[PDB]
């Protein structure tokens, strides 16, 4: 969990010091910024089944070839797993807004993803067509607040920068 | 290691849930007294060089066979290590008070301390009293009822952080028992 | 079956079984040869009895399969026929048990709670079983069609 | 045939009686606190 | 069967003292959330069938407890579930209004895990169903109200475990 | 090819971290590289010095009061004319490395300490040690370490820029090389003064013998037992803090284990293991009752497709369409989320959770029956009539010795 | 009338309470007293009990 | 580690014998079908990156709780880790088929995999299901009865090497159980 | 520890203030010399951290074959277990000194110790040396004739408590012989 606490108690623990004033000041930022980034953790949680539904079909509207036989989305079970994975990436973004950093993404979704998407022959460009559709469907003062749309998008295209 | 934010993440992963409106009231109340927690860690780390000599020397005046020859605080190198693990434990408890969860206590301080103290031949019951004087001091500093140094504070209730730091020292005193 | 509830009837009454009860357990077991033949006909006709069963069901209730219907798409329509395979199976149990006791505690008790809680129109599934009944009785003689159809309409009655 | 079978009788039953032993509401067999400890032989001072 | 006011009065009475500033301090805290709990219990009463339909379809609808051999196969057994899930969503509504989970273990929790083991009901699938039911309940009543209603769901899940 | 190249080949041109270190336990915890920058602040020189003292001394109390031979070897490094490889060579030639890990150590304990300190790993096979035994006895200790860090191992996996660390390298060339790794680098607490027992044999904690365990595992092919690789263990320190449904962390060993509790637990884990082997042959085809009609309900439902939004007007009402990839198959949000709820609701997974949960309860209950003669028992159960007999007179199992005195 | 005592059919079908318990709870129910208690006199309620 | 020639040498060095003509009838027959062994192990290595994804995901379709949160093949680290030991085992079996002797499998791949997989919480019955799918594929590619790919081969029998690679896969099943 | 002197229960709702049906006459009679006994156990357990380390190193430096390799105290697990068992034995004499009778010692500590030490190869001739040092150590501490440490007791006599605790140590020492 790469967060604002676990950088100031991982660098102090490697240094062997008590949490000084440089590390109590860093968690004062975890009180001002977290008023906004939990609002984007709450709107994304209460509307998650409609976001992935509006986002996961843009994977197949853009790439219509996936329903061909032999390809990745060829039958019923493989289409449901493709909508499952965008629900996973929308869940870790809800986990990353409530942690405070990119902790649940760099450990649980990103690390090892370039080795499973090459082995199982999944196109990783099809994943970022679904996430970048979600970044551009974001109306900034309608979906959430102005600041919570900054926090929600900055974990979204970080996940795009991880997959590409 | 985890904190109080990511303890309810891996609890909400065990349920394959989003962190919705039920769990965020547990965390928005956690940042509501976020100024209270940093006022509680600052009472610990400002006296932390004096609390470790207050607590190791309280163990000596109770069990004086440690400084007896053949003991475990007799050799002067062996005394200087016992002042070190009084404050490495206080370094990892103060991280656990800062993070709000005792994972870094469980996974770094107590990760093998029990078979360490057997294999060094350290008396374990005196390691309880080295820990538990720091429990009775930190609940005196956080409640600001230390009998010779009062710190300035905005007034109000603080007894949840007192029992939280008393819960982290037991987690130490039970793992090395 | 007729054997188990003719017992539990006389069980509750603190008595043994009368001639009226024992001349029918007797009459039922001699009927057992003819029952297995009837259930044997429906056993390996489930491909036609179900698929033609859902044939008339969609022609009579296009709403349930149209967009917005409960059984819409490739997915629900497969489960749309799955339930008919269930109820066709329970009728084979009732024919061999000589009673709707197998159909009673499976697929009938509290069936309205399930289908109301699934969003399925319970009247629609009743229409499906009626379409299966005409296919089933068309596969048997008149003496048999008075039985195989006889268990369907009981399922029709309890399903509304 | 499924491993986690169940309880009950009549049709829709897995061949296992109700409650795994025909008792729906089982009378308990434990003792109270202090003589569950008295039988253990380890909580003697307690 | 005590609410927040009953529990406050009991603890203040059990020492034989009057309602001091600390006892009334929590009572004022309960009256502040009195407006939130009724609206939370309002919408849950309206969408009772919809919430249970959403939870089972989201947690255990297509798993093999639903298929033959699974713990939920026959229609009597399926119908017992939504009857059974109705109590969890209903009694949790009572705890949300009373502000005290005493009614749950009084009327739900005691003899519950000992009963499911008798019937052979899977406690593992039961708790997610309640976890999924807790997830949809936070959708309706909002965040903080979901935090309140959610605080009694996991109380059921904890004791039922 | 999931992993293209190991960590023993150097990282080629196009990565900042090697491919095995991305998805191993490298990224989770504090066993990472803290490679020195080019020019650096004396605070950042103290950061790379404090990691060297943690690594090559193995959490030993270095007693900063003295640092006697250290501050010449520090000041060669703080200038920059000593490499981090040449600092960690020079620390392994001093007296305060000799009086800790050489003056009391067996030559098995010394070689297994140089593998943990200088390299990352454990010793893999037997003749890997037998090189370093014969290199010490013919060339001496100063020419041992010089012939130990200048092979092909150290210059690829750390270079001359980074400090050593515990090498969670993913591909382990015996499988026990992960087991002896985590048994040597024993958690975040234990040092090698503790692990070799140099304090308890010491005369007032000084000049004691650094004896060794695991000498029976380097001679014969024998794995490490699992309690030393799961309890006092660096995997607890670089723990993912998951929800792992078989929890890998071992329970503490219970007081008052009974044979009546084990003898039903072994029958329970044989009951689930015989029921798992039956249910796994029927999986994924006959357990799916909706699978048999997918060939027909998929072609019955391919009639009157709607290309824009709006049709299926159905007698003149709206009743429109969704036209996505999901809802053209009729699926919902409760149709891809049904995979996440497949622990309670599954049947094959229902067995394999409680198989590994009760075997893990068995492997700490059976291993707590290593205590026999003065152990005070108790009867926590209600002393029921179920009792296995003590019929152990004649041969019942008798493992096949066809060569009884074959000569 | 589609009436339902799901809690009582619960606690009797499992055997958690007797038929006598299920009968007594039916008597103290409100669907009972609306049926055979409210429209009658305490005199007539005793005989109908 | 050994091979098929040097297995009979340490068998003959236990009685200090020369390698005579009565022993060498197996080894002269070993190079007589030495074309077939390279023709066999080419078919596994040319399909090895799809053999693992056929098998680890074939374990998933039999036990679908592993992809649920909690099951040991859920996170993208864990799936890339489970695919990684899917091809470590397939590498060493193809090493063992090539040398014709199971020594390189049992001192380098399987020596201590059982105690490793206990420590990580990897379920040991599911790894037999990953191995037995790779057991049924390696006997399919060698006998060229794979139902969606045929490769070109000279005409003749091959079922001895199908039996030998079958016995190198049940050593993996017996090591970790 | 706390069963060694019976207490009185004065409040209601107890079942022992009213329907006690007894007062414990064997243990009231031991508060008739109770302060002198409680100073004697306090004389032992304030030096119990030093008495066990002196006595175990006493038999090491008189019989030096135990710390030789091949001996029964060379390795670290055996050296930690030997310091543990003298500490456990010194606790159980301090139960029996406190309770005033040896009936706690013979079943919880001595019942099945001679069969244990021959089942582990523990030298029984050397372990009786280790308790005779602690027999000689405890009579110095109770009579306050220790050379390097005195304690400020009251003015009185403590023989026939020193010979009471010396009668427990050979009762240990013949139960393992
Ligand atoms: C090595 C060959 C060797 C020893 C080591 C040493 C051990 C030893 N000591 C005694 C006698 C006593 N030991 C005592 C213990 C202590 N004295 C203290 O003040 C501190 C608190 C504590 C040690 C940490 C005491 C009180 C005595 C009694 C004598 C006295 O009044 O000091 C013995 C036994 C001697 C005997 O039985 O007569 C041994 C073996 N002595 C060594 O020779
Ligand atoms: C969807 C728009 C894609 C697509 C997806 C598929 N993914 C398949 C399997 C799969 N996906 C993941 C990653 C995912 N699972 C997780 O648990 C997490 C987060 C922790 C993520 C991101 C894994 C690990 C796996 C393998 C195991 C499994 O879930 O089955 C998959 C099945 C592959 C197959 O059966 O061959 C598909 C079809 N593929 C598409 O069609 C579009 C491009
Ligand atoms: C003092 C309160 C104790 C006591 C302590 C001794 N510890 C000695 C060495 C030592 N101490 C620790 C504890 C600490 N260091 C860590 O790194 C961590 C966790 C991250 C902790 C909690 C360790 C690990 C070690 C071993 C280190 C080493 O020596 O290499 C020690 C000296 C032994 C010696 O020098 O031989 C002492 C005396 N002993 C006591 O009696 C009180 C109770
Ligand atoms: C309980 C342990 C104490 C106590 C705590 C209270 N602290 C309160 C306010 C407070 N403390 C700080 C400083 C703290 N925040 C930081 O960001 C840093 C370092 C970077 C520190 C040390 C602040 C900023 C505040 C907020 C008010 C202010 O502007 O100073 C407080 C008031 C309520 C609240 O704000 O939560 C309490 C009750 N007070 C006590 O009586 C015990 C001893
Ligand atoms: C996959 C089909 C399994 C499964 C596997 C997991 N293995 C994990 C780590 C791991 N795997 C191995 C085996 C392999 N690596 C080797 O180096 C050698 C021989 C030299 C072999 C046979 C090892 C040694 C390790 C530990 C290495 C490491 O993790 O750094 C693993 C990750 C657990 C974690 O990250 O904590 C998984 C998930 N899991 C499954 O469910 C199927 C059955
Ligand atoms: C058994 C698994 C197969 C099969 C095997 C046969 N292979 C036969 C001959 C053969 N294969 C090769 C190529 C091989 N030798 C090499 O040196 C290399 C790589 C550098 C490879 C891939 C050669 C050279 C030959 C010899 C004849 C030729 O020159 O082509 C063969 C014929 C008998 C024999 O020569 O051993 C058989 C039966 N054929 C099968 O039917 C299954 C599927
Ligand atoms: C040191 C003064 C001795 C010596 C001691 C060893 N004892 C070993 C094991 C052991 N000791 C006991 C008895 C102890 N445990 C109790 O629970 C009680 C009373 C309540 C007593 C007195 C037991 C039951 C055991 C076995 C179980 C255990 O390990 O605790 C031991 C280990 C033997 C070995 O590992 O080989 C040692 C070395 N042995 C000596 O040589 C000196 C004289
Ligand atoms: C938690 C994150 C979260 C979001 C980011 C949004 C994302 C979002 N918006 C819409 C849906 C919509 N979004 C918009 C807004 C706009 N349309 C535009 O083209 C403009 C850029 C912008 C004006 C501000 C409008 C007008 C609709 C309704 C019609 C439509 O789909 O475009 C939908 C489809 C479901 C629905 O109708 O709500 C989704 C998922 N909702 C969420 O819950
Ligand atoms: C025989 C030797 C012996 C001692 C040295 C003292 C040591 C001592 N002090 C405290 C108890 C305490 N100890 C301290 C410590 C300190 N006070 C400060 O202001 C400084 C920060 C630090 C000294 C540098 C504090 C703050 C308390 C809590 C109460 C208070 O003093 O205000 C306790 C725990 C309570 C108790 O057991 O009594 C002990 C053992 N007592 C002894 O019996
Ligand atoms: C739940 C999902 C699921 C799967 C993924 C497969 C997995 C799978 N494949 C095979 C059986 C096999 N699996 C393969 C593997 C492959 N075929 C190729 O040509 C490629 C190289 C590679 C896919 C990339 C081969 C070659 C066989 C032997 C038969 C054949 O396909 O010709 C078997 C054993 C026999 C069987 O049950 O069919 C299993 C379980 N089956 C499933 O039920
Ligand atoms: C043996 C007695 C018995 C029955 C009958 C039974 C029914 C049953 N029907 C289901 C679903 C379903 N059933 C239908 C049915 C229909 N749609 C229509 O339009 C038609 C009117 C109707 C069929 C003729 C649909 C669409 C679903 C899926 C609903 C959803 O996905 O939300 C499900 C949930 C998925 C499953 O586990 O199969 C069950 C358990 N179970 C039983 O044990
Ligand atoms: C108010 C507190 C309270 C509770 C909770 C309660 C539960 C309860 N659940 C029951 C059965 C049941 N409960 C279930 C439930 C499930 N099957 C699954 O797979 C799921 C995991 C789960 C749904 C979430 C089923 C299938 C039965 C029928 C068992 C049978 O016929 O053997 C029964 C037996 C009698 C009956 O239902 O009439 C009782 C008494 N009683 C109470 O008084």
């Amino acid at each position: 969990m790469k967060s604002v606490i676990t950088t100031v108690v991982s660098a102090a623990d490697a240094a062997g010091r008590f949490p000084s004033n440089s590390d109590l000041e860093s968690i004062q930022g975890n009180i001002q910024r977290s008023a906004a980034r939990l609002e984007a953790a709450e709107k994304l949680a209460g509307n998650h089944e409609a976001v992935v539904k509006e986002a996961g079909d843009a994977c197949f509207a853009k790439y219509a070839y996936l329903k061909n036989p032999g390809e990745a989305g060829e039958n019923q079970e493989k289409i449901n797993k493709c909508y499952r994975d965008v629900d996973h990436y929308m869940r870790l973004v809800n986990y990353c807004l409530v942690v405070g950093g990119t902790g649940p993404l760099d450990e649980w979704g990103i690390a090892g993803a370039r080795e499973v998407y090459r082995t199982l022959n999944l196109p990783t460009s099809a994943y970022v067509a679904s996430i970048a559709y979600t970044r551009d469907r974001l109306c900034v003062p309608r979906d959430m607040s102005a600041q919570a749309g900054v926090e929600f998008s900055a974990y979204l295209d970080y996940l795009i920068n991880a997959l590409s | 290691m985890l904190d109080a934010f990511s303890r309810v993440v891996v609890n909400s992963d065990a349920k394959a849930a989003y962190v919705g409106g039920s769990d965020l009231q547990a965390l928005k109340s956690f940042i509501a007294d976020g100024n209270k927690r940093l006022d509680a860690v600052n009472s610990i780390v400002s006296n932390a060089s004096c609390m470790v000599s207050d607590a190791v020397s309280g163990m000596i005046c109770e069990n004086p066979g440690l400084i007896s020859p053949g003991g475990n605080c007799y050799t002067n190198r062996r005394m200087a290590a016992c002042l070190r693990d009084g404050e490495i434990i206080l370094r990892y408890v103060s991280y656990a008070l800062l993070a709000g969860d005792a994972s870094v206590l469980e996974d770094r301080c107590l990760n093998g301390l029990k078979e360490t103290y057997i294999a060094l031949g350290v008396p374990t019951n005196s390691s309880i009293r080295a820990v538990s004087i720091m429990k009775a001091q930190a609940v005196a500093f956080i409640t600001n009822t230390a009998t010779e140094r009062k710190m300035s504070f905005a007034a109000g209730d603080c007894t949840s952080l007192a029992s939280e730091v008393a819960s982290y020292f037991d987690r130490v005193g039970a793992a090395i028992s | 079956s007729i054997v188990t509830k003719s017992i539990v009837n006389a069980d509750a009454e603190a008595r043994y079984l009368s001639p009226g009860e024992l001349d029918r357990i007797k009459s039922f077991v001699l009927s057992g040869q003819r029952r297995l033949r009837i259930a044997q006909t429906l056993t390996e006709n489930r491909e036609r009895i179900v698929k033609q069963g859902g044939q008339q069901l969609f022609q009579r209730r296009p709403d349930v399969v149209s967009p917005g219907g409960n059984a819409y798409g490739e997915e629900m329509t497969a489960t749309c026929l799955r339930d008919l395979d269930y109820y066709l199976r329970l009728v084979t149990y009732g024919i061999i048990a000589g009673d709707v006791t197998p159909i009673e505690e499976i697929g009938l008790v509290g069936v309205k709670e399930m289908y109301s809680a699934l969003g399925t129109p319970i009247s629609g599934v009743a229409e499906g079983i009626r379409c299966m009944k005409d296919v089933a009785c068309s596969l048997l003689s008149g003496e048999d069609a008075a039985e195989v159809g006889f268990y369907f309409d009981y399922t029709l009655a309890a399903m509304q | 045939r499924t491993a986690y079978p169940y309880t009950g009788s009549g049709y829709g039953s897995a061949g296992v009686p109700y409650g795994q032993d025909t008792y729906g509401y089982k009378a308990t067999t434990a003792k109270s606190i202090t003589e569950t400890a008295a039988q253990a032989g380890v909580f003697n001072t307690f | 069967m005590q609410d927040a006011i009953t529990s406050v009065i009991n603890a203040a009475d059990v020492q034989g003292k009057y309602l001091d500033a600390n006892s009334v301090e929590k009572l004022r805290g309960y009256f502040q959330t009195g407006e939130l709990r009724v609206r939370a219990a309002a919408t849950i009463a309206a969408n009772a069938a919809t919430i249970i339909k959403e939870a089972v379809a989201k947690s255990l609808l297509y798993s093999d407890i639903t298929r033959p051999g699974g713990n939920m196969y026959t229609t009597r057994r399926y119908a017992a579930c939504i009857r059974d899930l109705d109590y969890y969503l209903r009694y949790a509504t009572y705890g949300m209004l009373a502000g005290d989970p005493s009614i749950l273990d009084e009327r739900v929790l005691n003899g519950l895990k000992e009963t499911y083991n008798s019937l052979g009901v899977p406690i593992g699938a039961t708790i997610q169903a309640i976890q999924a039911m807790k997830e949809v309940t936070g959708s309706l009543v909002g965040s903080d109200a979901g935090k309140e209603m959610g605080l009694y769901f996991d109380y059921i899940c904890s004791g039922l475990s | 090819k999931v992993v293209d190249r190991l960590d023993s080949q150097p990282s080629a041109a196009f990565e900042q971290t090697k491919q095995v270190y991305t998805f191993s336990r490298y990224i989770l915890g504090p066993h990472r590289a803290v490679v020195a920058p080019v020019a650096m602040d004396p605070s950042e020189k103290e950061v790379v010095l404090r990691a060297v003292y943690r690594q090559v001394f193995g959490n030993a109390y270095i007693m900063e009061e003295e640092r006697a031979e250290l501050r010449v070897m520090e000041s060669q490094f703080l200038l920059g004319e000593l490499s981090v490889k040449e600092l960690v060579r020079a620390l392994a030639k001093s007296s305060t490395y000799k009086v800790r890990f050489f003056e009391g150590a067996v030559q098995y304990r010394f070689i297994e300490l140089c593998f943990k300190h200088l390299l990352g790993r454990a010793p893999d096979n037997h003749e890997e040690i037998a090189v370093h035994m014969r290199k010490y006895q013919q060339e001496g200790y100063d020419a041992e370490i010089d012939s130990y860090l200048d092979a092909g191992e150290y210059d690829n996996v750390f270079g001359d820029d980074t400090v050593p660390f515990l090498r969670f390298r993913g591909v382990y060339t015996p499988c026990d090389s992960f087991n002896r790794q985590c048994a040597l680098q024993g958690g975040w607490a234990n040092s090698d003064k503790a692990m070799g027992g140099a304090a308890l044999s010491g005369y007032n904690g000084s000049d004691g013998r650094q004896m060794s365990t695991m000498i029976g595992n380097y001679i014969s092919g024998k794995p490490i037992p699992y309690e030393k690789v799961a309890a006092d263990t660096p995997l607890k320190s670089t723990a993912p803090n998951w929800y792992a449904r078989p929890n890998p962390a071992l329970a503490p060993q219970p007081a008052y284990v009974s044979a009546k509790e084990i003898a039903e637990l072994r029958s329970r884990v044989s009951k689930l293991e015989a029921a798992w082997s039956v249910a796994v042959k029927q999986s994924a085809a006959a357990k799916d009752t909706v699978e048999t009609w997918r060939a027909a309900a998929k072609e019955m439902a391919a009639m009157r497709g709607i290309s824009p939004m709006g049709e299926a007007y159905f007698g003149g009402i709206a009743q429109k369409v969704d036209n996505g990839a999901l809802a053209q198959l009729g699926n919902k949000a409760s149709s891809y989320k049904k995979y996440l709820y497949a622990i309670e609701t599954d049947e094959v997974s229902r067995l394999e959770v409680d198989l590994e949960e009760a075997k893990g309860q068995l492997r700490v209950l059976e291993a707590a029956m290593a205590k026999s003669t003065p152990m005070t028992r108790t009867a926590e159960f209600k002393t029921l009539t179920k009792n296995v007999a003590a019929v152990t007179a004649a041969e019942k199992a008798d493992p096949l010795s066809k060569r009884p005195r074959i000569s | 009338y589609g009436f339902s005592f799901s809690v009582l059919e619960s606690q009797v079908k499992n055997g958690q309470i007797s038929i006598k318990e299920f009968v007594r709870s039916l008597g103290k129910s409100s669907v009972y007293q609306k049926q055979f208690y409210q429209p009658y006199v305490n005199s007539r309620v005793v005989e109908l009990a």
